[PDB]
């Protein structure tokens, strides 16, 4: 077992020096042993993904897989050493900078059947892997207008170069 | 040219801003309690004439941000992003609020002081335009008015539906801008050197000056263009989602110039509005508002 | 009946990764401004409705044990009466339920 | 085994304006009386201790104790001071980076009051300048100033084991004088969380 | 125009009587709302036949079967009834509460007789006239 | 939050305003 995502939280940076920007906080925080299928929850994981701090809490609440309270639950420790350990001044200024579930060690049993038939039967355990920046979620992507779509064509016929000759 | 105006305008603005910081040596620790009916009790050690009412709702909770448009600080409306001055109780303000007459105030100022800024930009430099105050109406009047005083050369002229369209799309931009409202409490004489071009702003300076001990006025600035305020204001321009110039009504007695009075009507995005109910609104805005 | 060859992870991957397989966010969500906690636009609030529906049960154990007995549903309206509040004559000819506890604030 | 007590035998009580203050040196001849009975027993394990002389030497200690926070210096600073007074100054240190140094002392360290199997606990009064800067896991300062020189007067109680024969004079426990001024505030801003309720009861 | 409950229409009816009886003694029920919203429609209905009189032996008969618990009767004809004899309709009152944790996920509703003595249910409340936009349809009003 | 919201024509219309939305539809109509 590997358990490197902690060891990210005790990383400690030099002193900043007077000519650099306050650092943004990062916190990697996560849940080695959940009786879940890394499979639904990377699901849960997925949708939440460069959301907010309170956004994400709010869906978690009306959420109806067990996963997501779990995943509500890990927030808010993750939370509250932030702001104990990590120097977090507002609770609010969080968003979900990266959201992922992996495979844990499972259990194994025999199932058996009515009918004289025997299976393999599988004890799922998955972990949750999250890493939250300090501050409000970026602004999303705006789509290219058909003027930037135009340029980047026109921009690649001029780029194209005359090939095989002197 | 206008630019010049506003550059020694910006700078006046921004000297008194470092008058203010240099004033207040070091940071201040005072205790401010939650008086608020959500959260009650809980207390904010925070620095004196640093902070304001949306550190402390960025510090509960991003809803608190989103839906606080003023703040209760000792029983009195302070804007959510006035630097805080005292130990003191503080309640946060929305627009559900069983008593919105306060917030009612801010924003039908607040919507004026856009209005205004509109109107100087709008037309060209060639023409004089000059602002003379914007005069208090009830929201039951059905629109907020500005009034202002127009060049000779603008005597003839009468803006057409496209024109008023026009108004609004330089409304819709300040909206889409996002510009917060600055606040800054000024002294008469360093605001009459700001506003000496404009004698119908000096004397409105003369007035508030007037009624307070104190030379201190209230101004608030958005972008370059400022203004003086009655009253506390929104705090950003994005709160307006629907802005419409309803009409324009030209006062008879306007010989030495023609003092247009303008009708506009907005609604904030917590407020949203049918597609019906806005037409007959934007239709009950265009008639004359007497001031009552 | 088994596929003729083993499904690519790749292949996988679109399936379960297609945004009509995704969790849908909601945008109804409203705040309770009584209990200060999270609600849906159509939903009530529901911990303030746990004081109320634990207090009701409170006020049903009262009446459990006024009654005594099986099958004693009077044939008079009831009411219920907390402490410092007295019987009125419009009272008279009616079941009366005593709280131990002061007449709540909600409850009127 | 334990090589320090914690507490101090007897709290000396410092007087109201001593950092505007011979003359105080004088008011020890008078207190000898209370004193030197106990530094007799100090003096009969050492036979060199004198009041006039170990401020020099317990001067240094206590400084070296504060350069090796810088360094961390775990190590060395647990010679320099007793195993009571090492948790305090280093806990709270914990993934954090401090830049720390020592300004002229304003005024001369002198002896003030001690007491003493036996354990032998030493008063000293340091009035001195120095400058703190903390930062965060991330680098970022959270409270002090780099080169701002701060004057505190505070009174150092050193400790030694006169029974051992290896024992020596470490930095056991500090005495803060009431007039003293207080430290400097966080540069952060804390929130102070409400009354916790349960749903049936109400705000009070 | 029938919801499918239980193991079959009888079971649907000794379900729906015992969901009726038991309002009657409580007056405030929580159940699926799928199964509140079948039961309302009876409950209306049952309070006409109590206001018909206790006289009307066809009232007795359905008020019986209905009812399993026969105290029940004279408070349906001495209770129910003369409470009810000014309103014309809308006896019972159905409202949503949060579905339930059970695994299932259920929806729940809550299904409550009118003039209960009973403490009043959480129900919502319209906007204020006091609000910018209702004072502004206000004006609208006043100028017409 | 700073985020889409659900909104309906009668959401924050009053019984009063409501009673009056009504009548005017029904002038607007004819
Ligand atoms: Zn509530």
């Amino acid at each position: 077992i590997s358990r490197k995502w902690e060891k990210k939280n005790k990383i400690v940076y030099p002193p900043q020096l007077p000519g650099e920007p306050r650092r943004p906080a990062e916190i990697y925080h996560c849940r080695r042993q959940i009786k879940y299928s890394k499979d639904k929850m990377w699901y849960l994981a997925k949708m939440i993904r460069g959301m907010s701090i309170d956004q994400a809490l709010a869906q978690l609440e009306f959420n109806d897989k067990k996963g997501a309270q779990i995943i509500k639950e890990v927030l808010l420790e993750a939370q509250d050493m932030a702001v104990r350990d990590h120097n977090v001044e507002f609770r609010s200024n969080l968003h979900i900078a990266e959201s992922t579930s992996g495979r844990g060690q499972c259990l194994k049993r025999i199932r058996y059947h009515g009918r004289g038939r025997f299976g393999i039967m599988e004890k799922v355990y998955c972990h949750y892997f999250v890493k939250l920046v300090e501050g409000p979620p970026p602004p999303p992507e705006v789509p290219k207008t058909a003027v930037d779509h135009a340029k980047d064509y026109i921009q690649q016929l001029r780029s194209r170069t005359i090939i095989h000759t002197l | 040219s206008p630019t010049e105006l506003t550059e020694m305008r910006n700078d006046l603005f921004n000297r008194e801003k470092s008058r203010q910081l240099s004033l207040t040596p070091r940071t201040e620790k005072i205790e401010v309690k939650h008086v608020g009916k959500t959260d009650p009790g809980t207390v904010f050690v925070m620095n004196k004439n640093i902070s304001t009412p949306y550190s402390c709702a960025m510090h509960l909770s991003e809803w608190y941000c989103s839906k606080s448009i003023l703040a209760l600080v000792d029983g009195q409306p302070w804007d959510m992003y006035k630097p805080l001055t005292k130990s003191c109780e503080i309640k946060f303000l929305t627009f559900k609020d069983p008593d919105p007459k306060e917030v009612n105030k801010a924003y039908w100022r607040s919507c004026a002081m856009m209005l205004g800024c509109v109107i100087e930009r709008a037309f060209k430099d060639d023409y004089v335009v000059s602002l003379v105050r914007a005069p208090e109406v009830p929201v039951i009047a059905g629109a907020f008015c500005y009034d202002v005083t127009l060049d000779k050369r603008l005597d003839e002229w009468m803006p057409t539906k496209e024109n008023l369209r026009s108004f609004t799309k330089d409304a819709h931009a300040l909206i889409y801008r996002d510009l917060p409202f600055e606040t800054l409490d000024v002294d008469a004489r360093v605001a009459l050197e700001i506003f000496q071009h404009n004698k119908y702003k000096v004397d409105f300076i003369e007035e508030k000056a007037s009624q307070n001990p104190e030379r201190i006025v209230k101004l608030h600035r958005i972008g370059d263009f400022i203004d003086v305020s009655e009253g506390p204001l929104i705090p950003r321009t994005s709160v307006c989602f629907q802005y419409e110039v309803s009409a324009v009504h030209n006062l008879n007695p306007s010989q030495p110039n023609l003092i247009r009075r303008f009708q506009g009507l907005s609604l904030p995005t917590h407020l949203r509005a049918q597609f019906t109910i806005w037409d007959k609104l934007v239709e009950r805005s265009r008639k004359m508002v007497t001031e009552d | 009946a088994a596929p003729k060859n083993r499904r690519t992870i790749e292949v996988n991957r679109c399936r379960r990764r297609n945004p009509q397989k995704l969790i849908k966010i909601k945008n109804n969500i409203d705040i309770c401004p009584e209990c200060g906690h999270l609600k849906q636009k159509h939903v009530l609030c529901g911990y303030c409705y746990e004081k109320v529906r634990q207090e009701t049960t409170k006020i049903r154990q009262q009446i459990g044990a006024q009654e005594g007995g099986p099958f004693r549903a009077p044939s008079v309206e009831t009411m219920v009466l907390y402490t410092g509040e007295k019987p009125s004559e419009k009272d008279q000819g009616k079941r009366i339920v005593e709280r131990n506890i002061k007449r709540p604030s909600w409850f009127t | 085994h334990l090589a320090c007590t914690a507490g101090i035998f007897d709290p000396y009580v410092p007087p109201e304006g001593d950092a505007r203050m011979l003359t105080q040196r004088t008011e020890r001849l008078r207190k000898n009386a209370a004193s030197q009975l106990a530094i007799r027993k100090i003096r009969e394990f050492d036979a060199n201790f004198k009041t006039k002389d170990f401020p020099e030497k317990a001067k240094d200690i206590f400084i070296e104790a504060h350069l090796c926070l810088n360094n961390s210096d775990h190590d060395r600073l647990h010679t320099l001071v007793t195993e009571h007074c090492f948790p305090d100054m280093v806990w709270d240190l914990k993934y954090k980076t401090v830049r720390w140094g020592f300004v002229e002392s304003l005024e001369p360290a002198q002896v003030v009051h001690v007491r003493c199997n036996m354990y032998g606990q030493v008063t000293v009064r340091l009035h001195t300048r120095q400058t703190l800067a903390i930062y965060d896991r991330f680098g970022r300062l959270m409270y002090g100033q780099e080169d701002v020189p701060k004057d505190v007067l505070e009174y150092v109680v050193f400790e030694r084991h006169l029974m051992n024969p290896y024992g020596s004079w470490r930095m056991h426990a500090k005495i803060v004088p009431a007039w003293a001024p207080p430290k400097q505030p966080i540069l952060k801003t804390l929130m102070i969380p409400g009354p916790q309720l349960k749903p049936w009861e109400e705000y009070e | 125009v029938y919801r499918r409950l239980g193991l079959g229409p009888e079971s649907r009816i000794h379900l729906l009587r015992n969901l009726l009886t038991g309002l009657v003694r409580h007056e405030r029920i929580e159940a699926t709302w799928a199964r509140a919203d079948e039961m309302r429609g009876y409950a209306e209905k049952l309070i006409d036949y109590g206001k018909l009189g206790d006289t009307n032996e066809r009232a007795m008969r359905m008020a019986d079967f209905w009812l399993t618990e026969k105290d029940l009767i004279p408070k349906l004809f001495k209770v129910l009834a003369p409470r009810f004899q000014g309103q014309n309709g809308n006896y019972t009152r159905m409202l949503q509460i949060p579905n339930r944790k059970e695994q299932d996920r259920a929806k729940m509703a809550v299904i409550e007789y009118k003039g209960n003595y009973l403490p009043p249910l959480p129900l919502p409340h319209r906007d204020s006239n006091l609000t910018l936009l209702n004072q502004l349809l206000l004006g609208l009003q006043q100028d017409l | 939050l700073h985020s889409k919201s659900s909104t309906w024509w009668d959401e924050h219309l009053s019984e009063e305003n409501l009673s009056f939305v009504k009548q005017l539809v029904s002038d607007e109509n004819k």
